[PDB]
């Protein structure tokens, strides 16, 4: 059948300053079929209780989703987002980089 | 400025896993305002915009649930596929609107496994579909006179609804929040920097941001991130371009959205 | 109402 590889982009909600509580985002989006797996990373380790948009897409049926924690930055903590869909192989780690 | 409200219906079999799930989200432009899913633990904490005042409604959901479920039944058959896979049915309906609260147009259709299946045409009276699977749709929708059924929503509940909620949410879904602007510049080697242009806080999501080089479009060399929700109800953009070090001054950044009283110009510092 | 009443496919 027909499938899309996700977009990924982790960015934050406001703009990053460190030691200000902010929230982390991955947002998905452009993929098919809809199960996908998504785990948002401080220094390499799996956040908790990380919330979710509800399922829904875009006008060309691909779908998208928000992931979303509080995090506060700080100058050494790495922030990451690992996406695995069936179209990709391995699961994809994306770097939060605060310029992008 | 113009407002649609839409439905964006997804039902997904997963054989071995129990009935299928559906989930239904409404929107009114780029917030939502409603959402079911089959499988929500809480089928009473069911999320709501807070401009929002119903179990007849929560029945059509219901109802919608056991239907989507029919129709995936009915679309293996149609294309003659095993029990054994996961497939998929998307929906999308609703009416849009213009500044005055007349129809624009109205939409309903369908896509099976991420291809168009059916829609109902423009005029609200026909349906066209993809495939020979899709003609037997049509042929049973044409014999049920769902079209009429489809059009009198759309033309009257989904335009009134959609007034009523405008109305009712004034203050945040007719108010556009203008993005906002700063350019960056990072060098990438002694010869060349990235020019980045940022658009952030704007609602709705459209916007249109470009880079021009001596006012020359660069649309091929522009990296252009899709939209994205800042989850405060606002969206994030960027554009970037690759400049020649000690060039900068003749790229701007160019800047479009219902928020803003003006378009912006703008030039890395 | 919420939503419109869909139909079988």
């Amino acid at each position: 059948m027909i499938q899309r590889t996700p977009k990924i982009q982790v960015y934050s909600r406001h703009p990053a300053e460190n030691g200000k509580s902010n929230f982390l985002n991955c947002y998905v989006s452009g993929f098919h079929p809809s199960d996908i797996e998504v785990d948002l990373l401080k220094n390499g380790e799996r956040i908790e209780k990380v919330e979710h948009s509800d399922l829904s897409f875009s006008k060309d049926w691909s779908f998208y989703l928000l992931y979303y924690t509080e995090f506060t930055p700080t100058e050494k903590d790495e922030y990451a987002c690992r996406v695995n869909h069936v179209t990709l192989s391995q699961p994809k780690i994306v770097k939060w980089d605060r310029d992008m | 400025g113009s407002h649609s409200m839409r439905y964006f219906d997804t039902a997904m079999s997963r054989p071995g896993r129990g009935e299928p799930r559906f989930i239904s989200v409404g929107y009114v432009d780029d917030t939502q305002f409603v959402r079911f899913d089959s499988d929500a633990a809480s089928p009473r904490e069911e999320p709501r915009a807070p401009w929002i005042e119903w179990d007849r409604n929560t029945q059509i959901f219901k109802t919608n649930t056991q239907t989507d479920r029919c129709s995936l039944r009915n679309l293996r058959g149609y294309y003659n596929q095993s029990e054994a896979g996961s497939h998929t049915l998307q929906s999308m309906y609703g009416c849009d609107v213009g500044p005055d609260g007349r129809l624009l147009r109205g939409h309903n259709q369908y896509a099976y496994d991420g291809k168009d299946y059916i829609a109902l045409n423009e005029d609200l009276r026909s349906w066209t579909a993809a495939d020979t699977a899709a003609q037997i749709t049509q042929r049973k929708w044409e014999a049920a006179r769902v079209a009429e059924q489809d059009r009198a929503y759309l033309e009257g509940t989904c335009v009134e609804w959609l007034r009523r909620y405008l109305e009712n949410g004034k203050d945040t879904l007719e108010r556009a929040d203008p993005p906002k602007t700063h350019v960056t510049h990072h060098p990438i080697s002694d010869h060349e920097a990235t020019l980045r242009c940022w658009a952030l806080g704007f609602y709705p999501a459209e916007i249109t941001l470009t880079w021009q080089r001596d006012g020359e479009d660069q649309t091929q060399d522009t990296e252009l991130v899709e939209t994205r929700p800042a989850g405060d109800r606002t969206f994030q953009k960027w554009a970037a371009v690759v400049v020649p070090s000690g060039e900068e001054q003749r790229y701007t950044c160019h800047v479009q959205h219902e928020g803003l009283p003006k378009p912006l110009t703008l030039r890395w510092e | 109402a919420f939503a419109k009443k869909k139909y079988c496919l």
